């Protein structure tokens, strides 16, 4: 999954699955791939 | 085996001894590996020397394992003595009523204290569903340095940041300092029409809301939301609070107290019964209160872990890791025209089901400015024009681009009546009556019809869209209606937006 | 007339001076008009035993405050609690003498109780004020479970936000937990390199053997810690270099018995020119009715600034705690403890003092150290990144392209 | 183009419930007065609070 802001289940917690769960969770630092900017993924991480 | 229960009531309650003992009376497989001897005593008042003088003989005499306290008096301070005498004692102690049902923020750890009441991140939580099943996205947040407001904030601003309704939070207001006399006034004069969440004691609401009325933040589109600890005694209804103020608290109307007592016996005799099957035996209870007897006093096998996953009567009245109740029985009350607080709303199994599809009206006071820019809209389905469609399953509202509008569907075929659900309506109308809404400045309560089908004189007698019109049940129609002879004549149209004729369609 | 303030002290001589301190105040006020009659009352080791003798003596004493204070015994197990809920009861205002617990700073579960020293979460606000100092943005928190984590963690992240800043991480453990290497183990790849701790004296202990035992005080790492990490068995295994604080008159009971004394004597002197004043309730059996004037009392209390306080400007914030103390900022050297700054009610000084920090270097180190190991993540898109399963060599085959360069893998 | 947003006259008293809801209507940048000195001393206070 490239990463898009899903409501977990239980909870309701926005979470981010993909490489943006992974470099959101510290699991990563840098996303060099084919990852389309936008609104959505550019409010939380910042984009070159 | 024999488990011993004490279960403690106040004098105001009209209820005897006799029929406490009845309540684990019929023996209908109530306990099924232990046989529960319930021992039942009423105090006249609860004052602390007395209280603690009880707890210890009947702890002594009666070997308890365990104690149900019902208060009647609205006294917060009887809560953190509960608490400190199950951290003494490790007798597990519920709360039913009055007092002893005010929920605490923080407890001890070694006490197994639990209470029957809703937290401050329930009641958040339910105003939050309020508002979200009303529309009411945007809104305000005013609090005080009463305890606990911080928590509140933060809870809020928690579940604002991690919700798709998209709230509008416009502003936090903190009224530290005195109110009609400092810069506050300038705080409280930079809300605009929104819901205002509103936290703090009885006594300074009273003045909070004076002064917004003093400052016209009370009229027809100003709707305050306050938790439970505001909305108190019910029968003390300050003549500052406007109509219409919605709160949501624990129900004493249908949540009795003889049903406090039977559910509060159920859980405990339920933990029991499973400490039973996972640990070895029931333990004693502590010697006595004094005596300053040398042991680390902790028992090996307690109730806390027994206590998480409860079921009862069907009922799950399981409890957090704190002690607030996993399904609280929380009801949402309103302030209507005669001043007396009226049940709208329930919440149960995390689910919220208000009376009201649509919230009414509420004349905040005698001297409020007459409700005009509020429209009652009737409206039909038409396949191009009005498209009718249900909830969004991941938001839990109406998508953009559409606007709420309540459908009366009947129940069954069987009965005559019927719910009001709120779907969501599009479409070329309703993208008209937006643009309408956005330029002549007024608010609507759009609903579709259930009467007829686009208005037909039967007996000279007009249902549909025209029916309603003709009859005052709704201001204007802005579904697919067709002008003709005898509607212009009934009601008045206005200009033609678009030509439908009547034409023949065949296959090719 | 006469006004009665009750105590409820460790040591029969620390009765004696309060009773004392009491005379000096009517003295000063003087008695012509109120006579201020001091009643007291030792410790029990049992809790349930305070619950009664603030009954039978203090509350049936018809007293106004009530001051506590700690135990001889060095347990600190929430002594104060019991009476801080009786006196609770009526809204009888509480002053606590030496309790720097914070679960009491709640005042929805105390409904009454001041205090003249700070809680240990404030000890938070003076971290904040080293970030201003030595520069410091980038820190790991160790907070506990307990409720003296979650409220450091809560002040210090309020702190923060007016910097709009946040803490790297927030690790969080159990108290009494004998193995704490795992969030050791993942604070360590974290760049930041300032690392915050607040627990109990044993979890302090365990945390600094962890950290010894995983080379986790080497140079290039700075140890901010509370008053409990640097007393008792924590000191035994501190690493050298830590930093901790020490409030000035925290163990001291003579000046905070004086200052508490004459600060609720004024505040009585003050709130007898009002009208309308209720007496306290007298018995506490049979009287459930709350202090009239209890509130009004508890408010007269925060509101008012004792002039010449002997630990030095006593003055409450809006949670009834004491503001604007001393706090001397202790460094660890050689296994001995020495003074390198002291902390005003806002700001931080140094003394000629050359602060010594951890792994011996004199020079102050970075905050956080850079990480040259960036940890990408990538998907698998064919126009983009080829994915090719390895062979049993580790490596798969190299190709070249139409140029015939090789294309490079990794 | 001229935006005549509104035209608010405040009849009653310049600090009760009523001319405070009128006063935030005005989502304008720019806002004619007219009235005497001293009732704009007034005007002009409350829109500055």
């Amino acid at each position: 999954k490239f990463g898009t802001q899903e409501r977990v289940n239980n909870s309701n917690k926005k979470e981010w699955n993909g490489m943006m769960g992974e470099l959101l969770s510290g699991q990563a630092d840098m996303i060099v791939a084919p990852l389309t900017i936008n609104n959505e993924r550019a409010q939380y991480i910042e984009f070159s | 085996p024999a488990l011993n229960i004490a279960v403690l009531l106040g004098h105001s309650h009209d209820v005897t001894e006799r029929e406490l003992r009845n309540l684990w009376g019929p023996e209908q497989a109530t306990g099924l590996p232990l046989d529960v001897n319930v021992v039942a005593l009423l105090m006249n008042r609860t004052d602390p020397k007395s209280l603690i003088t009880h707890v210890c003989d009947l702890m002594s005499g009666a070997r308890i394992h365990g104690l149900v306290f019902g208060d009647d008096t609205d006294q917060e301070a009887v809560a953190q003595m509960l608490d400190f005498i199950s951290s003494q004692t490790f007798i597990p102690i519920l709360g039913i009523h009055g007092g002893a049902s005010m929920i605490m923020a923080d407890k001890d750890p070694t006490s197994t204290f639990f209470q029957f009441g809703a937290s401050i991140q329930q009641q958040a939580t339910v105003m939050l569903k309020i508002m979200q099943d009303y529309d009411w996205h945007v809104f305000s947040l005013v609090t005080t340095i009463f305890p606990g407001y911080r928590d509140f904030i933060s809870f809020i601003k928690t579940t604002v940041d991690n919700s798709f309704v998209g709230w509008d939070m416009q502003n936090v207001i903190t009224l530290d300092t005195s109110f009609e006399d400092a810069k506050t006034q300038v705080q409280l004069k930079k809300i605009h029409s929104s819901v205002i969440l509103l936290y703090c004691s009885k006594d300074e609401a009273v003045l909070i809301l004076s002064e917004a009325r003093s400052l016209g933040l009370t009229g027809y589109d100003f709707f305050w939301i306050v938790p439970s600890l505001v909305s108190g005694n019910t029968e003390l209804i300050p003549k500052e609070f406007p109509s219409g103020l919605i709160s949501v608290s624990y129900d004493d109307w249908d949540y009795s107290l003889e049903a406090r007592v039977r559910d509060g016996l159920g859980i405990l005799t339920t933990a029991a019964s499973s400490m039973l099957e996972k640990f070895s035996y029931i333990p004693e209870a502590k010697a006595s209160c004094y005596g300053q007897a040398e042991k680390p006093e902790t028992p090996l096998h307690t109730l806390h872990q027994f206590m998480v996953n409860v079921t009862w009567d069907g009922k799950d009245l399981s409890f957090t890791e704190e002690g607030y109740q996993v399904h609280p029985r929380l009801v949402v009350i309103v302030l209507n025209k005669d001043r007396e607080w009226e049940k709208v709303g329930k919440w149960e199994n995390q689910t919220l089901s208000l009376r009201h599809a649509v919230w009414p009206r509420y004349k905040s006071f005698s001297d409020c400015e007459p409700d005009d820019n509020h429209l009652s809209i009737v409206t039909l389905e038409e396949a191009p024009f009005v498209i009718v469609e249900d909830i969004d399953p991941l938001t839990e509202t109406c998508v953009r681009n559409t606007v709420p509008c309540r459908k009366f569907v009947k129940i069954n075929n069987s009965t005559n009546e019927g719910m009001n659900v709120k779907k969501c309506c599009k479409g070329f109308c309703i993208d008209i009556l937006k643009k309408l809404s956005r330029t002549v400045k007024f608010t609507y309560d759009l609903y579709l019809v259930t009467n007829g089908k686009h208005g037909k004189k039967v007996n000279n007698v007009w249902n549909g869209m025209i029916g309603e019109v003709v009859y005052q049940r709704a201001v204007m129609a802005v579904g697919s209606l067709t002008i003709n002879e005898e509607r212009s004549e009934v009601v008045d149209f206005s200009v033609p937006f678009v030509e439908t004729g009547i034409s023949v369609m065949v296959s090719r | 007339k006469i006004v009665n303030i009750g105590a409820v002290l460790s040591t029969r001589k620390h009765e004696q001076m309060f009773r004392e301190a009491v005379n000096q105040a009517n003295k000063r006020h003087g008695s012509w008009k109120i006579q201020l009659n001091a009643t007291s009352v030792t410790h029990k080791p049992n809790a349930i035993q305070m619950a009664l003798s603030v009954c039978e003596d203090l509350i049936s004493s018809q007293v106004y405050a009530i001051l506590v204070s700690h135990p001889p015994t060095p347990n600190d197990h929430f002594t104060p609690t019991p009476v801080s809920y009786t006196a609770g009861f009526y809204r009888i205002p509480v002053l606590g003498l030496t309790t720097r617990m914070s679960i009491y700073s709640d005042k929805s579960i105390h409904l009454s109780f001041l205090r003249t020293v700070p809680p240990y979460s404030h000890q938070s606000s003076v971290w904040f004020e080293m970030m201003r100092v030595y520069n410091w943005n980038h820190i790991i928190l160790l907070v506990s479970d307990d409720h003296e984590g979650r409220a450091a963690q809560k002040r210090l992240e309020t702190l923060l936000e007016e910097r709009e800043s946040k803490a790297e991480k927030v690790l969080q453990f159990d108290p009494g937990t004998k193995n704490v290497t795992a969030l050791l183990m993942e604070a360590r790849e974290l760049e930041a390199r300032v690392i915050i701790l607040s627990a109990s004296e044993d979890d302090a202990a365990t945390v600094y053997r962890a950290a010894a035992m995983l080379n986790m005080t080497g140079s290039g790492y700075v140890w901010l810690v509370g008053e409990r990490e640097i007393s008792g068995n924590a000191l035994r295994y501190a690493p050298d270099g830590i930093i901790g604080l020490q409030l000035i008159n925290g163990k001291n009971e003579s000046a905070h018995i004086s200052d508490a004394v004459g600060v609720v004597a004024q505040a009585v002197h003050e709130l007898l020119e009002k009208e309308n004043i209720t007496d306290p309730p007298r018995g506490c059996v049979g009287n459930t009715n709350i202090w009239k004037t209890g509130p009004l009392f508890k408010r007269v209390l925060m509101s008012s600034k004792y002039a010449d306080g002997v630990t030095g400007r006593v003055e409450f914030n809006e949670d009834g705690d004491r503001k604007f103390a001393n706090y001397s900022i202790m460094n660890l050297q050689n296994r001995k403890l020495v003074q390198v700054g002291i902390y005003n009610g806002t700001h931080v000084i140094p003394n000629d003092r050359k602060i010594i920090w951890p792994g011996g270097e004199t020079e102050k180190p970075r905050g956080y150290q850079m990480s040259t190991r960036l940890k990408i993540v990538t998907i698998h898109q064919e126009p983009f990144v080829y994915v090719k399963p390895t062979m049993s060599d580790g490596t798969c085959k190299e190709e070249f392209t139409v140029n015939g360069d090789p294309v490079k893998k990794v």
